[PDB]
């Protein structure tokens, strides 16, 4: 609650980074 | 249709000391001539690593 304890501040996150789906496919034109 | 998450980190502390007296240091230093606080420093600086 008090400043001096260094736990009363509320603190704020970060974004970092973002995640995509991986993309889709497959190999049976040989045949 | 689509969906997304969250996730979260955050991190932790530690803390070590040393201590070493002063009667027992003088004493230590005038029979054998050695170093203690050095030796003290540097053994805490090795463990911290090690300890991790």
């Amino acid at each position: 609650e008090m400043m001096s304890v260094s736990d009363g501040v509320m603190r704020l996150p970060l974004f970092l980074a973002m995640i995509l789906p991986v993309q889709l496919g497959a190999a049976t034109a040989d045949a | 249709n689509h969906e997304m998450k969250k996730y979260t980190l955050f991190p932790s502390q530690f803390v070590i000391a040393a201590e070493h007296t002063v009667q027992a240091a003088y004493e230590a230093q005038r029979e054998f001539g050695l170093d203690l606080g050095s030796l003290q420093f540097r053994t805490l600086k090795e463990y911290l690593s090690h300890e991790q």
